[PDB]
């Protein structure tokens, strides 16, 4: 007596529940017609009332690291209601596949600074401006995109 | 004087299905009590859509289970045909599962039959394959996922006819031959590379 949403059909291709009859029924009552399907919660996994068969393999989950060699999972599901799928495996049980993966061959290495350059000027048409200075990672130049820690510019005032 | 009240929800039609659940209407009447002398009528709907349960199971047609494995390749009045250009036969079966409450039996063949050549235990000349692609990481949810690729001593199959007759039917090789290669990296049959799968994610039910 755990109310489910009862559907009039199962779309084989998609594995989607279609034609909601409604709620407040047990799976037992829903599945009196083996042509029907149910959801235990609104929007989630559609189970057909016929005999248990393997669902479609899911989409590969994204790679566990964005820079290096990682791995990624996918699954398929025991979906049905009266029996078992392959072996002695009852429904709502997942089979898993784990695959190696890589987003990039390289990982970003960090940079080092060189030494501040000579200063620029302010404004002479009239008075009170700003003055800046510069540098670059001419030291340990960053390897794979990377970044130097801190700032490349630097400001100041000059009354002229 | 007397404010109306709704009586109990009741059916309006017989449930329109002979098995399982259907979609009907239930109605109720403002007569519990009936309004009197200017007292208000009942608020809300006198009608609603309802699921009706027959509590009766529908027939369930049987369904073929998956084909089993091919039986050994053999010819009727011969101890053996293996490593010989002699067509045999083999069969595989399936069971009609789940037929219930006067449902239909499964249609078509319970047995599947084909012509074969037996190369079971037959020594053949081989050559080494190039590396397979890396297999899956095994076990995929277990403690120490490792993936593998192999080079195999693949066998050179005899140039036998694809077909046969009884005065044309397809003939398929069956059986695990014993291919003969030059030794590669100390192996006669299989050379394997393994490596650990990295940054392995814990696999947790995507329905919480
Ligand atoms: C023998 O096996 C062959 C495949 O090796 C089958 O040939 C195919 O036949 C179907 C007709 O149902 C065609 O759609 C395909 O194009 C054929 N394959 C080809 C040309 O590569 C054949 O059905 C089998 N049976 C017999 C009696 O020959
Ligand atoms: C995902 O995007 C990549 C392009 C990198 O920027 C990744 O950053 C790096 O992650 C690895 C390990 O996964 C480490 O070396 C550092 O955490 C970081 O530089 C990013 O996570
Ligand atoms: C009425 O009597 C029942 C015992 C069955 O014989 C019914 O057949 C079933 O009809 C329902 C809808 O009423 C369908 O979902 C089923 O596919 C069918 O087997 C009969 O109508
Ligand atoms: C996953 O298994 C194979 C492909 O790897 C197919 O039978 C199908 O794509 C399934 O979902
Ligand atoms: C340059 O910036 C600071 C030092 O000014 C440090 O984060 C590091 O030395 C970097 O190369
Ligand atoms: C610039 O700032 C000062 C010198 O201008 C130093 O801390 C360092 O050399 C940096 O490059
Ligand atoms: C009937 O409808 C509701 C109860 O379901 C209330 O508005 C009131 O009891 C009315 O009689
Ligand atoms: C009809 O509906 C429910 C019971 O199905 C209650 O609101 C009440 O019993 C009403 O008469
Ligand atoms: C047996 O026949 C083939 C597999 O060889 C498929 O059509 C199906 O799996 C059936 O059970
Ligand atoms: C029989 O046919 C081949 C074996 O030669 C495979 O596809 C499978 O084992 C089937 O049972
Ligand atoms: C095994 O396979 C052939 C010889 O049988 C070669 O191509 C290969 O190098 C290895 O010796
Ligand atoms: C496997 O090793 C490399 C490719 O990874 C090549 O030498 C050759 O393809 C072999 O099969
Ligand atoms: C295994 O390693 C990678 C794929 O992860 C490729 O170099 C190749 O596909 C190989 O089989
Ligand atoms: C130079 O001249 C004065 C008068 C203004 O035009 C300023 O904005 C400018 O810096």
């Amino acid at each position: 007596s755990d109310p489910v949403l009862c559907f009039t059909q199962y779309e084989e291709s998609s594995g989607k529940c279609k034609g909601l009859l409604g709620g407040g029924v047990s799976v037992e009552d829903c599945c009196l017609n083996t042509a029907f399907a149910y959801q235990k919660r609104s929007g989630g996994l559609c189970q057909p009332c016929r005999s248990p068969r393997w669902s479609l393999w899911s989409t590969w989950a994204p790679c566990s690291v964005t820079c290096s060699e990682g791995s990624q999972l996918r699954y398929r599901r025991c979906v049905g209601w009266n029996g078992q799928c392959s072996g002695k495996v009852a429904p709502g049980t997942l089979e898993w596949q784990l695959q190696a993966c890589e987003d990039q061959q390289c990982c970003p290495e960090m940079g080092g600074w060189s030494g501040w350059g000579p200063w620029e000027p302010c404004s002479v048409t009239c008075s009170k401006g700003t003055r800046t200075r510069r540098r670059a990672c001419n030291h340990p130049a960053p390897k794979c995109g990377g970044h130097c820690p801190g700032q490349a510019q630097e400001s100041e005032a000059c009354d002229t | 004087s007397v404010a109306g009240g709704w009586g109990p929800w009741g059916p309006v039609s017989p449930c329109p299905v002979t098995c399982g659940l259907g979609q009907t209407m239930e109605q109720r009447t403002c007569n519990h009590p009936v309004p009197q002398h200017g007292g208000p009528f009942c608020a809300g709907d006198a009608t609603r859509t309802h699921i009706c349960n027959t509590a009766v199971p529908c027939p369930v047609d049987g369904e073929w289970d998956s084909w089993g494995e091919w039986s050994p390749c053999i010819r009727r009045n011969m101890k053996s045909i293996s490593c010989q250009e002699i067509p045999g036969q083999q069969s595989r079966g399936r069971t009609c599962r789940g037929r219930k409450f006067d449902g239909h039996r499964c249609a078509g063949q319970q047995q599947d039959i084909r012509h074969c050549y037996s190369i079971q235990h037959c020594p053949l000349k081989g050559s080494w394959s190039e590396w397979s692609t890396w297999g899956l990481c095994m076990p995929p949810c277990g403690p120490n996922p490792t993936r593998a690729r192999q080079r195999l001593c693949t066998p050179l199959l005899p140039k036998y006819p694809p077909t046969v007759s009884m005065v044309e039917k397809n003939v398929t090789f069956w059986g695990r031959p014993l291919p003969r290669c030059e030794e590669l990296q100390g192996q006669k049959l299989v050379v394997e590379e393994k490596r650990p799968c990295l940054h392995v994610p814990a696999c947790k039910d995507p329905e919480e």
